[PDB]
């Protein structure tokens, strides 16, 4: 998945 | 290192307005002082939270330990990587790993969440989020609801004693014991904040200056690290590291350089501090911080405190408390008011510099009437404190009431003084009709310190009556203050006691609803925190009201009658  | 800027450390006293001249023009030096701040640092090796046996381990690839600092688990031979955890180590304004900077833990992780709890012996942790946001899992539940009880995590075995719901965060008291271990159960304390959003900011800098005020008070029984946590273990947590840290600096140096912090701590962990509006939240809380200070006595202490807050030695100079007073930054024309300044709406105004702000009025389901949203204990709870209707009003005003479904009203004035009318009469002995409703009053029961009057409404869709209760407080002139408050107070029982507890239910009103309403909205928030916490802050729940409503608490009469009747309510 992705923080940004 | 690499080429960022060279920012002069802010000094307390230019802190005010250093903090003024940075955010001017949608605060762009700011935004420059952050931007320039690197997401990582390319020379620290991140081997480890990048081996495959470990990529579950994380919740986004975005966000992977150092190698260097990374926390690591006792080595349970055999199992490959074992010793992998998402959390780093981060240094405090001194005390070296005073913290833990943790991914929140997945739920293909709670058990290596607690493991490294009992190893680090950490009693203290910091939840800073929600486990779920926007239907998108942001936190696995790593604990025992208060129901369950106990609940083990691999050997570690949590047992929950204590769960207090405040306001904006929670505070339990767990017990931890290994079991394959004979040592014993340690004494674990975890607060969750839940007035954070993800990406975002609080509402308040106070909030945060607040659990900070929390955490600093909790027992940590091992001189371990303490557990922050969010998310990724970044955003939200490294924020909140920097406003402890950066205090500790203040209270010390009497300067901070969290431009210098920030780095430091994006050397320490991925992308710390990852929003301009959490980079400004920082100084924010630290300039609030210097500015007001700490404000909120204990019940323990309410009693001595004041007392000495209220000696002004050299009589020559004001006292303590009056120096607070003088602290409150009076929210002159904070924000707009154009709406109750429309020439028509001129005229629906008791009072002409006491306009409810653009920016919370109340909608007249728009139309315009003299009324205004004031923040509850409780959040989201709110309470309408408007004016005393005008006769020329005495409609819109029941039309409020009803769409904003009040189910007791509290009057503080009388009907006039003589001559002088202070209030219209929006009730009448028959069955009154004003526009699309009707009022009936139904009972009116008069007593020697307020008089209740129970009203039936309805509009023509009928069999839907819904009773109304007022209350009205004759014993408070706007020249005295409450003559008899042991009684202002029983007032406020049963008020509180006719109101059904989390759906606006209240409304207060008086000549312009900012004179005595001040004082009585004031006094209900005290009331409740000082039920649900035994801690009191009436300088910020003061604070809060003059940012809603030209008018609350103007004098020190009444700022130091808070204190008066707070204190003299709880021995």
């Amino acid at each position: 998945p992705t923080y940004s | 290192e690499k080429q960022l800027m060279n920012v002069e450390p802010i000094h307390a006293d230019i802190l005010l307005e250093t903090y003024k001249r940075k955010i001017a023009d949608e605060g762009r030096p700011f935004l420059a002082e952050f931007q320039s701040i690197p997401r990582v640092f390319s020379k620290f090796p991140i081997k480890e939270a990048r081996k495959p046996f470990n990529q579950n381990k994380n919740r986004y690839v975005d966000i992977l330990p150092y190698d260097y600092n990374r926390v690591e688990l006792s080595e349970i031979n055999g199992d490959a990587g074992s010793n992998y955890i998402n959390a780093s180590y981060i240094d405090g304004f001194k005390e070296p790993r005073k913290y833990i900077a943790a991914q929140g833990p997945r739920d293909e992780t709670v058990d290596d969440f607690w493991r490294m709890i009992w190893e680090q012996k950490a009693t203290v942790i910091v939840m800073v989020t929600r486990c779920e946001e926007g239907n998108r899992n942001k936190c696995a539940e790593y604990w025992p609801s208060m129901e369950e009880g106990t609940r083990a995590f691999g050997d570690v075995v949590v047992k929950i004693n204590q769960h207090k719901r405040c306001p904006d965060y929670i505070i339990q008291k767990l017990n931890i014991v290994n079991k394959k271990e004979k040592a014993t159960g340690r004494e674990v304390t975890h607060i969750q904040f839940t007035s954070w959003p993800d990406h975002g900011v609080p509402e308040d800098p106070h909030l945060l200056l607040k659990l900070r005020r929390r955490v600093n008070a909790f027992s940590n029984f091992f001189s371990g690290p303490i557990v922050v946590h969010s998310s990724a273990g970044v955003g939200r947590t490294g924020t909140y590291i920097g406003i402890d840290a950066m205090l500790e600096g203040l209270e010390a140096e009497n300067k901070v350089d969290v431009y210098g912090y920030v780095v430091k701590l994006r050397r320490q962990r991925c992308l710390m501090v990852q929003v301009e509006a959490q980079y400004i939240l920082i100084h924010q809380a630290l300039v609030e911080y210097n500015q007001f200070g700490e404000t909120e006595v204990n019940l323990s202490e309410l009693h001595p405190y004041l007392h000495n807050m209220k000696k002004r030695d050299p009589p020559s100079e004001p006292s303590p408390l009056e120096a607070e007073f003088q602290r409150l930054p009076s929210y002159r024309s904070w924000r707009t008011q154009h709406i109750g300044n429309q020439e028509e709406n001129k005229s629906k105004n008791r009072n002409s510099n006491v306009i409810p702000y653009d920016y919370n009025r109340v909608p007249l389901k728009s139309k315009y009437i003299n009324a205004s949203f004031i923040m509850s204990y409780w959040k989201p709870e709110v309470m309408i404190a408007a004016q005393g209707p005008l006769k020329e009003t005495i409609g819109d005003f029941w039309q409020m009431i009803f769409q904003r479904k009040v189910k007791v009203i509290v009057m503080l004035t009388e009907l006039k003084h003589g001559d002088q009318e202070i209030c219209a009469q929006y009730w009448g002995e028959g069955k009154q009709t004003y526009g699309d409703i009707e009022v009936d009053l139904k009972d009116t029961d008069k007593s020697s310190t307020y008089t209740l009057r129970v009203f039936e409404l309805r509009h023509s869709k009928r069999k839907d009556s819904r009773t109304v209760y007022q209350y009205q407080y004759t014993n408070w002139s706007v020249e005295q203050l409450p003559a008899e408050p042991k009684e202002l107070i029983s007032m406020i029982q049963v008020v509180k006691q006719k109101l059904p507890q989390k759906n606006t239910p209240l409304l207060i009103h008086c000549r312009d609803g900012s004179q005595q309403t001040g004082i009585f909205c004031a006094l209900l928030n005290l009331l409740e925190s000082a039920e649900t916490e035994e801690v009191v802050d009436i300088f910020q729940v003061v604070k809060a009201l003059r940012k809603a409503r030209l008018g609350m608490v103007s004098t020190f009469e009444q700022y130091q009658f808070l204190y008066d009747v707070i204190a003299s309510t709880y021995p």
